[PDB]
């Protein structure tokens, strides 16, 4: 009736700086579908980034995948940024290269 | 290929 | 090996946002092929993978009737539960349906499905005779009753037994390059220190189709669970799927852990040692 998502925060390929890549955030696990899914770039929003279309698991909770073509750098920090009515403040999941 | 629903199926 | 075909709808009331909102999306394996979106422009079923492409005009314009269907009637049913439940016109709620069937390597039928959720819970659902239904409260018993007195059993069994696996095999001859396509791991392990005394294993799959894997720790040739780290399995955007382990092991160690690989795609497991 109220799931919390789960978040993963990773690159399409292992990050190469300089090499153009996929930034994805993988929100899993959350009831109601409601969701706001932002990809920040040194604290400041991504402009265009995509999502698929909404589906569920067996059990009932929705998954969504947000996604935005990226070239990483030694330099930029990236992030995903959770809004979602079971948090109180909205969740930020850092972009970790090996992770 | 989608359900091919009669007109008034699967109404609760 | 087997396969099946799956589509997902899930309607959202919206009280003073407006009329509520309609997703569908189908499936063949862990691939999606179809949506329809009823806040959308185009207001009909898309195609999302490329060997759907090649249906023609009239199937296109016969599943975008379909769909838009089964969207109207949901949209009555969000109102006939707030009813059933007595809720107020304020809270918005969802209606998920699942259905759809499974073929075996032969292509034949294996079992067919459909379950419907509200708010998250289960609501009424078709039992695996294909022939009643399992109502979880009473509320969804005024609903089995009213699908009972229809037969809505039969149409039921008669699409999940006919139309829905010839579809599904024509979907896998039309798709073969990729839907029966295996692609295996690519696989690799990293290495971090925590401290003097201690360092993560972790334990790589990349690039894998279908979803289906499993990764396990055994540390002396036992396998370990305890100060391990599973990840959900998670899409990569190109078709692909990751996963990945980890284990916290004291410095020096190392060469006590193995990870183990299984997927579809490998001939034998793989075992990665640092």
């Amino acid at each position: 009736i109220q799931r919390t998502p789960k978040i993963q925060v990773y690159s399409r390929h292992p990050a190469e700086n300089g090499k153009s890549n996929f930034l994805n955030c993988y929100v899993s696990g959350f009831h109601p579908s409601d969701i706001e899914v932002d990809l920040l770039k040194n604290g400041e929003r991504i402009e265009k980034v995509e999502h698929s279309d909404l589906s569920f698991s067996k059990d009932w909770s929705f998954y969504l995948l947000y996604y935005t073509e990226f070239t990483p750098t030694e330099k930029d920090e990236y992030a995903c940024r959770v809004n979602h009515v079971t948090l109180s403040q909205p969740k930020i999941v850092k972009w970790d290269r090996d992770m | 290929e989608v359900f091919n629903a009669t007109r008034f199926a699967s109404v609760y | 090996g087997s396969h099946s075909m799956r589509y997902f709808y899930t309607s959202v009331s919206r009280p003073g946002r407006g009329e509520p909102r309609f997703i569908a999306v189908g499936y063949v394996d862990d691939t999606q092929f179809v949506r329809f979106d009823s806040d959308a422009a185009s207001q009909r079923m898309e195609p999302r993978a490329p060997w759907i492409e090649q249906e023609g005009p009239e199937y296109w314009d016969r599943n975008t009737r379909n769909v838009k269907a089964h969207s109207q009637t949901d949209r009555a049913n969000l109102g006939t539960l707030r009813g059933y439940y007595n809720q107020s016109e304020d809270g918005s709620h969802t209606i998920q349906r699942m259905y759809g069937c499974d073929v075996g390597p032969d292509g034949r039928f294996l079992r067919g499905y459909q379950q419907d959720a509200y708010d998250g819970k289960d609501y009424i659902a078709l039992n695996e005779d294909l022939r009643s239904w399992t109502a979880a409260d009473m509320a969804a018993q005024i609903t089995q009753r009213k699908w009972e007195t229809a037969h809505e059993a039969e149409q039921w069994r008669a699409y999940l037994e006919g139309r829905c696996v010839e579809w599904l095999r024509r979907y896998l001859e039309n798709g073969k390059e990729t839907l029966q396509r295996t692609d295996a791991p690519k696989t690799h392990m990293t290495h971090h220190a925590v401290s003097d005394h201690e360092a993560t294993l972790r334990c790589w799959a990349l690039s894998f189709y279908p979803a289906e894997i499993t990764l396990t720790w055994q540390r002396d040739g036992e396998d370990q669970t305890q100060d391990t780290e599973l990840v959900e399995t998670r899409p990569a955007g190109d078709g692909t799927f990751q996963k990945w382990a980890s284990v916290v092991v004291p410095s020096g160690q190392e060469q006590r852990y193995t990870c183990h690989v299984q997927h579809e795609g490998l001939p034998k497991p793989l075992t990665l040692r640092w």
